[PDB]
């Protein structure tokens, strides 16, 4: 495992994903409206105290090359579980265990993703790996973990 | 996977703030 073209690409579209006003850094009303998208609601605190263990240049904020060191880093991410399920449990609103695809369309777009239908149907698709026509919890740790 | 994996590299960056 070594960096590659590839995934400092990918990084970047995440980044592009919490830099929502395109100014090219991470403030912590961005991280906060990002996280509230994914099923939690950080404190004033928090938010401050996350962007703190990573903001190299002391200026309060996440640039896109602190954000890429923090994403590259060889680390073993303890807290990896509980942020994949409560994604889980944010996708499957109505806690039936399944992701379908208006549920997946629903989060997608609070997160700033507009998908067409083609979009949502190859989601679903990639994830649905057993092939019943919808995403379970097993199913998404996997599109979760991937690396 | 380029959705998927913007979405997991989302929760990666929060569990990773959150942690270190
Ligand atoms: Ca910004
Ligand atoms: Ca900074
Ligand atoms: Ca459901
Ligand atoms: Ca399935």
């Amino acid at each position: 495992d070594q960096l590659t073209e590839e995934q400092i690409a990918e990084f970047k579209e995440a980044f592009s994903l919490f830099d929502k006003d395109g100014d090219g850094t991470i403030t912590t009303k961005e991280l906060g409206t990002v996280m509230r998208s994914l099923g939690q609601n950080p404190t004033e605190a928090e938010l401050q105290d996350m962007i703190n263990e990573v903001d190299a240049d002391g200026n309060g904020t996440i640039d896109f090359p602190e954000f890429l060191t923090m994403m590259a880093r060889k680390m073993k991410d303890t807290d990896s579980e509980e942020e994949i399920r409560e994604a889980f449990r944010v996708f499957d609103k109505d806690g039936n265990g399944y992701i379908s695809a208006a549920e997946l369309r629903h989060v997608m777009t609070n997160l700033g993703e507009k998908l067409t239908d083609e979009e949502v149907d190859e989601m679903i698709r990639e994830a649905d790996i057993d092939g019943d026509g919808q995403v379970n919890y097993e199913e998404f740790v996997q599109m979760m973990t991937a690396k | 996977r380029r959705k998927w994996q913007k979405t997991g590299n989302a929760v990666r960056a929060i569990g990773r703030l959150s942690s270190m």
